[PDB]
C-alpha cells in the first residue's frame, strides 16, 4: 500500500509512515537505507526489488487564536507543522 | 550567500521575514 | 474536550482567557492500515523425488537423505498420501510451517502392512530390532501409503 | 617472507545504504600499513595457517592454480570440517569433514572416510586480475566477501562486496589453500621440492578489532577510509 500512513513490516523491519516511489538506486546487496542520526529513510521491496522512500505521516501542534472571551467567543485554529489542505 | 546551512521536535519560523528586516 | 476554547480554558485554568495565541495540544494523523511484506523467494525443498520415486529402498538398505537450505512448507504433502498413520510426534502439523531447523532427514523403506506399527518410537520386533530403529525420543512424522 | 599491506582489505560491514556521509564503525578489519605473509604457489609441504579471528586472502595468478579452501579444527574425522571447491562450472561448498591426510590431497578422485554431510551449497564459481577475499565466522554464520580487480599491491582503494553468508555453525580455527594440477600424482606425503607448475602468488593477512572511518559517496559506494 502506497501514499498512506501505514504500519509496515519489511522482512522484520517494523515502522510507521507513508511510502513513496524513490529516485535513489541501492547496490544489489543493499536492503536498508539509513540517513544521519540512524533514521531509516528507504527500503527495497523483497517481492519486487523496488526502492521505496519512507517518511513519517504528518504531526504537529495546535494553537488557538482568540480575541478574548470578554469580547467574543469566536476561535481560530492553527495547525503548525502541516498543510491541512491534505490533513 | 556567505553564511548558509523528527521525533516531536520542530522549528517555529521567525515572526519578521528577511524581506521586512531588509525594509 | 468540547471545543478549542474549552481546551484553552483548561490549559490556562481560568474561565476568562486573554487575547492572543495559545498552544493547547498536539495531533497525529491516525496508521490507517497494517501491511506485512516478505520475499519473492520461491527455493522450495525437493519433496517430490522422496515421495514419488518409481522404487523405494528395501528395509536392510534404508535410504537416508538430507533436505537443506530451502524454504520447506510441509504443506506440499498432505496432497497424495492417505497416510495410513501420519502419526506425527511432538511437532504437530501447523507449527512446523512456522519453525526453522538445520536439516530434515527423510528415510524411505518398504515394510508390509502388519509391521507398519513397529516403525514408531519404542516398538520391538523383527523390523525395529534387526532392520531399522527409531530413537527413543523423536520429533518426526512416519507416513505410509 | 613479508610485505606491507596498503589501504586494502576493507569491506561493506552492514549492507546498509548510505549516501555522501562519513560513518565510524568498530569491527574486524585489516590495519593499514601492516605486513602480510607472502607465499609462492609453485613449490616450497603446504603449511597450515591458523584462523584466529578472520582471514584476508589475496591471490595473483593467470593459470587457475588454486581452486578452493579447507576450514575446520582438525583434518581427521573427529570434527566437522568445511570444504570449498571452485571449478569452471560452479562452486561446491560442503560441511562433512572429508578425511584429509597429514597434508590435504592435491586436487583416486575421492579419498575420505565416512561422511555425515548436512550442509551443501552450489552456485556460480568465483571467477593479472587480483582476487581479494575476506573470510569471517563470528555469530554462527560464515561470511565471505570478495572483489576481483584489474592490476606489487597497488595504492588504489577498493571495498570488498559481500558475496556469501552461510548459516553453518561449526568452529573454525585452522585453514589451508587448495591447489590443482592435471595428471598429478597423489601421495599421503611429499617433500618441499614439489613439481613445476604455473606462476602464482598469494598473500595472507589477519583481521583485528579496529575502528574505521568510512566515506560513502552520493552513489552509496565506499570511496575512502581512515584507520582510527
Amino acid at each position: 500500500v502506497k501514499n498512506k500512513c501505514v504500519n509496515f513490516n519489511f522482512n522484520g523491519l517494523t515502522g510507521t509512515g507513508v511510502l513513496t516511489e524513490s529516485n535513489k538506486k541501492f547496490l544489489p546487496f543493499q536492503q536498508f537505507g539509513r540517513d544521519i542520526a540512524d533514521t531509516t529513510d528507504a527500503v527495497r521491496d523483497p517481492q519486487t526489488l523496488e526502492i521505496l522512500d519512507i517518511t513519517p505521516c504528518s504531526f504537529g501542534g495546535v494553537s488557538v487564536i482568540t480575541p478574548g472571551t470578554n469580547t467574543s467567543n469566536q476561535v481560530a485554529v492553527l495547525y503548525q507543522g502541516v498543510n491541512c489542505t491534505e490533513v | 550567500n556567505k553564511v548558509t546551512l523528527f521525533n516531536g521536535l520542530t522549528v517555529l519560523p521567525p515572526l519578521l521575514t528577511d524581506e521586512m528586516i531588509a525594509q | 474536550a468540547l471545543d478549542p476554547l474549552s481546551e484553552t480554558k483548561c490549559t490556562l485554568k481560568s474561565f476568562t482567557v486573554e487575547k492572543g495565541i495559545y498552544q493547547t495540544s498536539n495531533f497525529r494523523v491516525q496508521p490507517t492500515e497494517s501491511i506485512v511484506r516478505f520475499p519473492n523467494i520461491t527455493n522450495l525443498c525437493p519433496f517430490d523425488e522422496v515421495f514419488n520415486a518409481t522404487r523405494f529402498a528395501s528395509v536392510y538398505a534404508w535410504n537416508r537423505k538430507r533436505i537443506s537450505n530451502c524454504v520447506a512448507d510441509y504443506s506440499v504433502l498432505y496432497n497424495f498420501a492417505p497416510f495410513f498413520a501420519f502419526k506425527c510426534y511432538g511437532v504437530s502439523p501447523t507449527k512446523l510451517n512456522d519453525l526453522c531447523f538445520t536439516n530434515v532427514y527423510a528415510d524411505s523403506f518398504v515394510i508390509r502392512g502388519n509391521e507398519v506399527s513397529q516403525i514408531a518410537p519404542g516398538q520391538t520386533g523383527n523390523i525395529a530390532d534387526y532392520n531399522y530403529k527409531l530413537p527413543d525420543d523423536f520429533t518426526g512424522c512416519v507416513i505410509a501409503w | 617472507a613479508y610485505t606491507n599491506s596498503f589501504t586494502r582489505g576493507v569491506y561493506y560491514p552492514d549492507k546498509v545504504f548510505r549516501s555522501s556521509v562519513l560513518h565510524s564503525t568498530q569491527d574486524l578489519f585489516l590495519p593499514f600499513f601492516s605486513n602480510v605473509t607472502w607465499f609462492h604457489a609453485i613449490h616450497v609441504d603446504n603449511p597450515v595457517l591458523p584462523f584466529n579471528d578472520g582471514v584476508y586472502f589475496a591471490s595473483t595468478e593467470k593459470s587457475n592454480i588454486i581452486r578452493g579452501w579447507i576450514f575446520g579444527t582438525t583434518l581427521d574425522s573427529k570434527t566437522q570440517s568445511l570444504l570449498i571447491v571452485n571449478n569452471a562450472t560452479n562452486v561446491v561448498i560442503k560441511v562433512c569433514e572429508f578425511q584429509f591426510c597429514n597434508d590435504p590431497f592435491l586436487d583416486f578422485r575421492v579419498y575420505s572416510s565416512a561422511n555425515n554431510c548436512t550442509f551443501e551449497y552450489v552456485s556460480q564459481p568465483f571467477l593479472k586480475n587480483l582476487r581479494e577475499f575476506v573470510f569471517k565466522n563470528i555469530d554462527g554464520y560464515f561470511k565471505i566477501y570478495s572483489k576481483h580487480t584489474p592490476i606489487d599491491l597497488p595504492q588504489g582503494f577498493s571495498a570488498l562486496e559481500p558475496l556469501v553468508d552461510l548459516p553453518i555453525g561449526i568452529n573454525i580455527t585452522r585453514f589451508q589453500t587448495l591447489l590443482a594440477l592435471h595428471r598429478s600424482y597423489l601421495t599421503p606425503g611429499d617433500s618441499s621440492s614439489g613439481w613445476t607448475a604455473g606462476a602464482a602468488a598469494y598473500y595472507v593477512g589477519y583481521l583485528q578489532p579496529r575502528t574505521f572511518l568510512l566515506k560513502y559517496n552520493e552513489n552509496g559506494t565506499i570511496t575512502d577510509a581512515v584507520d582510527c
